[PDB]
DNA sequence: TTAAGCAATTCGTAATCATGGTCATAG
DNA sequence: CTATGACCATGATTACGAATTGC
């Protein structure tokens, strides 16, 4: 629809081209000047232009030992490495690389690892045509032939085999989202006749580039164009819609500039005639094949930069790919910007033991940038449910039924279309309202890798990057160490505790970025590390090395600066910029949005240390590892040894104090005074004192004053939060305990923290013992919804859940006869509930849907709940304030609440009625029973009350679910499964429908015909 | 049949007799002719050539826990 | 060709081991 | 018609894997 602006008068002889790049690619091509791969750089000015840009003449390489014989040092065995060996059996050594320019450099460098020596040695630098010839050669050469004429016998190792695109950045100091400059004179625009589909498009050589470091006016943002887009398709009943089947009917797009508060774009595509909407464009077909065609025109001529929606990758682009494949049209599947190129689906996995395992489809588009928001979701936050709807609540706070809405009218089309835009608006405001993009842009600034790897890749080839971008200012080389594999070694120290309720405050000093600080001021390092010999026979200990706990040697500063300490500083000033940037914010979604980002700074610097311990990585160097937790170990008993020790009785001071608690970086020691004031004093000069023992960046610092303390066992406990004094409170603490793992059901987290709440800020255990009461009684008396009764949890790989039989693996499985096309896959979480049956043995057997034991009536085992559910977190917590008087009396409070319970062959009922006083079946339909009459009045005025309180509460449900729909004047439909709304509407009718019922038994209060 | 079910579900979506997903098929229908909005004398001559049939006499919706 | 670390607590299922109610037949 | 231990049946203890959170 709207274009971008022409570019008008740039004439290369006299000006120069000031860009911003977005991707880079790869490519092996003809029409050379007279090396064949050149690469591609997709970017934006500063106004607004897409620019292309052809770089030429660049090849890859890497380095090898020259061994000491007398080939390598002299030049006609150089030129006969170069030259191949014309022999018959050297077919397996001189075809696959065969004639190549790998040629012959003399250059002199070092390998990283140990510290030998401040001496240099000669290496050869081996160049080679294309990139995808490293791999035979290093093939040929390690376990290949290098007989020839003796310069090179076998073996000499392969150093710094990286990645191409990471070595031209590597090489050029051109990092990702940067600013290039093509200076005047040298770059040729219509020498590239028009391949590509951009408006200006350069053709420049490789050393004419200028690459300018974001910081001053350079770190600004080019105005960018992003697109977000939803679809609709008409499926069956039951059947979950199938792309050779089904077709698609509506597709929804909006789009924006970067920087302006508003849209620009708003259109709807759709499939019959529709009725116009005000603010949107509108246009229709009357077959898919126009449908299809007319947005991948669109999607043409606006050329966006970015494309994000939710879940677009595994849904919403394959389904129009194979759709497009089914109906014979030829020209869709060209969506990107290279004009030759058609796109095509490719699976691809990631692990990690930090997100675990996730399988996604990848679709091909050159030139432009994805961003699903669903697994930027999936890869930052840990949530409970991963919907839409979920996480619009969260953040925000809000099939068969459409095939319908389709074959209607018009009208009916026109509100399908305002759902569908409506859907394709919301990832936009949580892109910018997250602050994604602005975080991404800056984690590429700071690593120095391109903008699509933050999607794909994990936490080494970031440290990979910034360790090469630092190993080239000092000359050294990188070896490959692999080994299959290691042992663990010794991780953190725990404290043991002192268990249970304390009311006198207790104080937190903890040390701030432990582990880069211990790297950073012991010169930990790589390339500092002393073998055990290289030492001797030499005797200088004092101030040229020291030694670590677990027994390495390791050079003074007097002598070499390590690699480590410089990325560590770097990343540790990045992250106390952010902090100084946190600190003046108001808003509190804000400020938890720039926690979010210092939190990120902080990962990646921890990241860096678990780099070296990682026996399957790419370089480990598990002495480092050991000797960062020997130190760890050392410095928390020194801490807990000097605080004890120094403010006693015998020191002027008021009471000795004594540490009940100590996790590898904290410590929380306890005083005396029950005044928070002078707990607040003394535990500052604590922090203040024991920080002058260390070198620095080693500092101990206060944080809070818990004021009262619960501590259950180790990694579980909870407490009240001071940061000042006249700023009084803040919040509870809940570390580890039952309100924040999702393991379990939303009714006994909302039990625990309400039983917290009521005994730590009321100090009231009659009102704790009367609320856990009321819910055990309202579970017992079937009160309780079944949003409250849900449990979650995580379908992990297949094989775990192979080896031994659980309850959501069973579900899983079992697919239902309305459709097995859509149930959980590897990745996500299955949620259910238990029923009640007499299956003791298994748990297994008796879990459900719940919108299957919704739509089919079965029963809940509210003993399953009791026992299993509730029980035993009340009795961690409730124990520690009393005895075992405190287990007996809340088993007793459920005595008296036990006693109280609410209740094929179904069909074939006799409906005995019963006296509503005492309970005794008797023939006739009159509710009283003989001996029970002279009381009824008062059994009339008991119930009526209770239906005058079912009758309001459907008013406040039917109406709301008005206001969350939009109009006052049609229909809801909205079975939303994540909405408490949902299925709490629904059985009050229930209730209300019996009620009045029962008290149609008395008679009529008139005549009603008159 | 399987025109006669078309019209039905045509006369069920058409906005300008009412919003109607709580109750019958007949009783909207003479709550339209009490107003004479324009009910057309074709959705009655279908109720009336079947008995309590649960697929003529019925919304489209009258399952679906809405 | 691809993947940052260790410590600790909780819960469910199958298997191992203890103990009583029937029973079957020798006295 | 009546003792005795062999036989079936049901409940208490231990072991280990899976899940998830704290540094
Ligand atoms: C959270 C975390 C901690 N650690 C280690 C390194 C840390 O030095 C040590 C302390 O944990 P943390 O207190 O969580 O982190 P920190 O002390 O480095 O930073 P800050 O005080 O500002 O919050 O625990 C890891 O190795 N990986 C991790 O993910
Ligand atoms: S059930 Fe009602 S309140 Fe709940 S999400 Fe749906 S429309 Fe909104
Ligand atoms: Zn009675």
């Amino acid at each position: 629809r709207w274009l971008r602006p022409t570019p008008p008068a740039l004439d290369p002889q006299t000006e120069p081209l000031i860009f911003q790049q977005l991707e880079i690619d790869h490519y092996v091509g003809p029409a050379q000047p007279v090396s064949v791969p050149v690469l591609r750089a997709f970017g934006v000015t500063d106004e607004g232009f897409s620019v292309c840009c052809h770089i030429h003449g660049f090849a890859p390489y890497f380095y090898t030992p020259a061994p000491p014989g007398f080939g390598p040092e002299h030049m006609g065995d150089l030129q006969r490495e170069l030259n191949l060996a014309i022999s018959r059996d050297s077919r397996g050594g001189r075809e696959l690389t065969g004639p190549a320019v790998l040629a012959v450099e003399l250059c002199s460098r070092e390998s990283m690892f140990g510290y030998h020596g401040h001496g240099p040695s000669p290496f050869l630098r081996i160049t080679v045509a294309l990139p995808r010839l490293v791999a035979p050669a290093r093939r040929l050469l390690e376990q290949g032939i290098r007989v020839a004429g003796l310069g090179t016998p076998s073996f000499a190792p392969y150093e710094a085999n990286v990645d191409f695109e990471i070595r031209f950045m590597v090489d050029t100091d051109i990092v990702g989202c940067n600013w290039l400059e093509l200076p005047a004179g040298k770059y040729a625009l219509r020498l590239k006749e028009k391949a590509t589909q951009c408006q200006l498009e350069a053709d420049v050589l490789w050393s004419d580039v200028v690459s300018h470091p974001p910081e001053g006016p350079w770190q600004r943002i080019a105005p960018l164009r992003v697109l977000s887009f939803d679809i609709e398709c008409a499926g069956r009943k039951g059947i979950f819609p199938e792309p050779e089947r089904d077709p698609v009917i509506q597709i929804c797009s909006l789009g924006l500039r970067w920087g302006e508060p508003e849209p620009f774009l708003r259109l709807a595509l759709t499939l019959r005639p529709c009725a116009p909407i005000l603010g949107a464009k509108v246009q229709s077909y009357e077959k898919e094949e126009d449908l299809l065609q007319a947005w991948s025109t669109f999607i043409r001529i606006m050329d966006p930069d970015v494309i994000t929606g939710y879940n677009i990758q595994n849904f919403d682009l394959p389904y129009l790919i194979s759709r497009a494949q089914t109906l014979k049209v030829q020209t869709f599947p060209f969506l990107g910007r290279v004009a030759g190129l058609c796109s095509n689906i490719r699976d691809s996995s990631f692990q990690s033991k930090q997100t675990g395992r996730r399988d996604t489809k990848v679709v091909s588009m050159v030139g432009r940038v994805q961003m699903d928001m669903l697994q930027v979701l999936l890869r930052e936050y840990k949530l409970r449910s991963y919907t839409l709807n979920a996480v619009s609540f969260h953040f925000l706070g809000e099939h068969s039924i459409i095939t319908d809405l389709q074959n209607g009218n018009d009208q009916t089309r026109r509100r399908l279309a305002v759902y569908c835009l409506k859907d394709a608006y919301l990832p936009l405001r949580l892109l910018e309202r997250l602050m994604v993009l602005v975080n991404a842009v800056e984690m590429a600034r700071v690593t120095g890798v391109p903008l699509s790897y933050l999607l794909s890749r994990g936490q080494q080839v970031k440290v990979v990057s910034q360790l090469l971008r630092q190993a080239m200012h000092e000359g050294l080389l990188m070896p490959v160490v692999k080994s299959e594999g290691g042992e663990d070694y010794t991780g953190a120290t725990v404290i043991e505790p002192l268990k249970g309720y304390y009311d006198v405050p207790i104080a937190t000093l903890d040390f701030s970025s432990l582990y880069p600080s211990i790297m950073m001021a012991h010169n930990l390092c790589y390339t500092t590390l002393l073998r055990p010999g290289t030492a001797q026979k030499l005797g200088l200990t004092e101030d040229q090395f020291i030694r670590t706990p677990t027994g390495d040697e390791f050079v003074k500063t007097s002598v070499r600066k390590g690699l480590l300490p410089q990325i560590l500083e770097n990343l540790l000033s990045a992250r106390k910029r952010a902090k100084a940037e946190l600190a003046k914010e108001t808003d509190p979604l804000r400020r938890q949005v720039l926690d979010g980002r210092q939190l990120a700074l902080k990962v990646s610097a921890n990241s860096v240390y678990g780099f070296t311990g990682a026996q399957v990585g790419k370089l480990p160097c598990l002495e480092i590892s050991q000797s960062v937790t020997g130190f760890g170990r050392q410095m928390i008993e020194k801490t807990k040894q000097l605080v004890e020790s120094k403010y006693t009785v015998e020191n002027g001071y008021s009471t000795s104090a004594k540490v009940v608690y100590g996790d590898t970086d904290s410590v929380m020691c306890r005083f005396g005074v029950s005044s928070v004031a002078e707990a607040m004093a003394l535990g500052r000069e604590a922090a203040d004192w024991v920080s002058g023992h260390f070198p620095s960046p080693i500092r101990l610092e206060f944080e809070k004053v818990y004021f009262p303390y619960l501590l259950i066992s180790k990694k579980r406990y909870a407490g009240l939060l001071f940061s000042s004094r006249p700023d009084a409170h803040d919040r509870m603490d809940c570390k580890g305990l039952e309100a924040v793992r999702r393991d379990n059901c939303p009714l006994v987290a909302n039990l625990v923290t309400a039983s917290l709440r009521r005994l730590l800020i009321d100090r009231d255990p009659e009102g704790a013992v009367a609320h856990a009461q009321d819910v055990i009684s309202d579970l017992l008396c079937n009160r309780i919804d079944i949003s409250q009764l849900v449990i979650t949890k995580e379908l992990t790989r297949a094989a775990s859940d192979y080896a031994g039989k659980q309850a959501h693996v069973e579900l899983a499985e079992r697919m239902r006869k309305r459709d097995p096309g859509s149930a959980p896959s590897l990745g996500d979480r299955v949620p259910y509930v238990i029923i009640s049956a007499a299956k003791g043995v298994a748990a297994y057997m008796k879990s459900e849907d719940p919108l299957f034991v919704l739509e089919h009536s079965l029963p809940i085992d509210t003993q399953y709940y009791l026992e299993q559910q509730l029980a035993k977190p009340l009795l961690r917590i409730f124990e520690p304030i009393l005895g075992e008087g405190r287990a007996e009396a809340v088993l007793l409070r459920g005595d008296h609440t036990r006693c109280k319970t609410v209740l094929g062959l179904l069909a074939f009922a006799k409906r005995r009625n019963c006296c509503i006083g005492c309970r005794t079946v008797l023939s006739h339909q009159g509710a009283v029973c003989e001996f029970c009459q002279p009381r009824e009045s008062e059994l009339y005025q008991k119930e009526v009350s209770h239906l005058n309180a079912l009758e309001e509460r459907f008013s406040r449900l039917w109406t709301q679910c008005q206001r969350c729909q939009g109009s006052l004047h049609e229909d809801v439909i909205c079975t939303s499964r994540d909405c408490p709304i949902f299925y709490m509407r629904k059985k009050v009718r229930k209730d209300l429908e019996d009620q009045e019922q029962l008290l149609r038994r008395f008679g009529p209060p008139g005549p009603e015909a008159w | 049949e399987e025109a006669e079910l078309e019209l039905l579900r045509q006369f069920d979506l058409a906005w300008q007799y009412g919003p109607c997903t709580g109750i019958t098929r007949l009783q909207r229908w003479c709550r339209a002719k009490q107003m004479g909005l324009e009910p057309p004398p074709e959705v009655w001559q279908v109720l009336k050539t079947h008995p309590g049939d649960p697929r003529f006499q019925c919304s489209l919706w009258h399952l679906y826990p809405l």
